[PDB]
């Protein structure tokens, strides 16, 4: 072990800058060879930049998609790689990991944990929480069907409890998406006609970012 | 810079079974000396990469010895002989032959399980969310198996949208199942301007959509 440290990112507006770091406190950084990785939030990863050795004039290369935004840097001497990320995109927003290289090994090898980077000219915003209850698209079941609308919040960090006699759970909570600068999530419950409607069904968000607390009522 | 296409993208498995994730190339992956470096990697969901084989077939310090890559120049091969539970992630092919340095978008490898229907329930917008002139219609495909579905909005009679969002889980760590929201968004204005509102999902449990529906003056 030597795990890569990644520090920085955060939410920055487009156009804006941004210095990524990696530290590797692990012994010999310098005739390595570092690279950056990043993920945008889904997809697959995709190979960012890597500086060679000071044995090769501290050679670099690029990913199309970041030459002439990004150069990448390194300061053998401290033990500590460097992203300067400028001239931002919207589209920039991944998870930046830098690599643990190797002769003899072959590449990527340690990966460090991740640093996030949400590029968007947006603000708090809280969430508009919306209550789904069965009104009419008929009545039809033994179980029924609840859910709730967080709808348009920034940035993401909600909370989907419910308050239920408890009555089996059967939660989902799928992930928000981006519609448009801002966040849209929802949450289903799945309650028995037993006791639903003459019952009660709490749905609780959360928004730390905002102080934000719409916990609504279904009847 | 070589496209490598990976094969399968899902890859339905029991645990015991034997796996084989497919990746090729446009090229050839040799060097002059060093030789040919292809390696697969292993992300679990809230992870980094995991390094499992390097140039080809050796295995990296630590990978059980049920991981095994083969191929030559174009089409390498993972074999992954008793499928675990630790596996299951998402597997990605990538060549350090030539810069820039390419992946595959990788190949989930997911729990195998008998096919089920959608669970399809349907809410009209929110009366709170109409005093704002938003018009939210979602539907929720619950518990489902496999993740390929098709859903269809129509607005009387039939019409498309532009509004939509899908969100899906992840498998159910419980169940197996899949789960998804549709949502369209509308003004409230041209939801007062329509009666008929149809969500309709294909699945490969049926030949005839899954459709639910309510007439908004009736709510």
């Amino acid at each position: 072990e030597v795990q890569p440290v990644e520090t920085g990112g955060g939410l920055v507006q487009p156009k804006g800058s941004l210095k990524l770091s990696c530290a590797a406190s692990g012994f010999s950084f310098n005739t390595n060879a570092m690279n950056w990785v990043r993920q945008a939030p889904g997809k697959g990863l995709e190979w960012v930049a890597r500086i060679r050795s000071k044995s090769n004039n501290y050679a670099t290369y690029y990913a199309d998609s970041v030459k002439d935004r990004f150069t990448i840097s390194r300061d053998d001497s401290q033990n500590m790689l460097y992203l300067q990320m400028n001239n931002l995109k919207t589209e920039d927003t991944a998870m930046y990991y830098c690599v643990r290289d190797q002769t003899g090994t072959a590449w990527f090898a340690y990966w460090g944990q991740g640093t996030l980077v949400t590029v968007s000219a947006a603000k708090t915003t809280p969430p508009s929480v919306y209550p789904l209850a069965p009104g009419c698209g008929d009545t039809t079941g033994s179980s029924v069907t609840l859910g709730c609308l967080v709808k348009g919040y920034f940035p993401e960090s909600v909370t989907v409890t419910w308050n239920s006699g408890s009555l089996s759970s059967s939660v989902h909570t799928f992930p928000a998406l981006l519609q448009s600068g801002l966040y849209t999530m929802s949450s289903s419950v799945t309650v028995p006609s037993s006791t639903w409607p003459s019952q009660t069904v709490t749905c609780s968000v959360a928004h730390p970012a905002s102080s934000t607390t719409v916990d609504k009522k279904l009847e | 810079d070589v496209v490598m296409t990976q094969t399968p993208l899902s890859l339905p498995v029991s645990l015991g079974d034997q796996a084989s994730i497919s990746c090729r190339s446009s090229q050839s992956l040799v060097h002059s000396n060093g030789n040919t470096y292809l390696h697969w990697y292993l992300q679990k969901p809230g992870q980094s990469p995991k390094l499992l084989i390097y140039k080809v077939s050796n295995r990296f310090s630590g990978v059980p010895d049920r991981f095994s890559g083969s191929g030559s120049g174009t089409d390498f091969t993972l074999k992954i002989s008793r499928v675990e539970a630790e596996d299951l992630g998402v597997y990605f092919c990538s060549q350090s032959t030539h810069v820039p340095l390419t992946f595959g978008a990788g190949t989930k490898l997911e729990l195998k399980r008998a096919d089920a229907a959608p669970t399809v329930s349907i809410f009209p917008p929110s009366s709170e969310q109409l005093t704002s002139g938003g018009a939210s219609v979602v539907c929720f495909l619950n518990n489902f198996y496999p993740k390929d579905i098709n859903v269809k909005w129509k607005i009387d009679g039939s019409e498309r949208q532009n509004g939509v969002l899908n969100s899906w889980t992840d498998q159910d760590s419980k169940d197996s199942t899949y789960s998804m929201s549709s949502t369209l968004t509308l003004t409230k204005d041209e939801y007062e301007r329509h009666n008929s509102y149809t969500c309709e999902a294909t699945h490969k449990t049926s030949t005839s959509p899954i459709v639910k529906s309510f007439n908004r003056n009736e709510c």
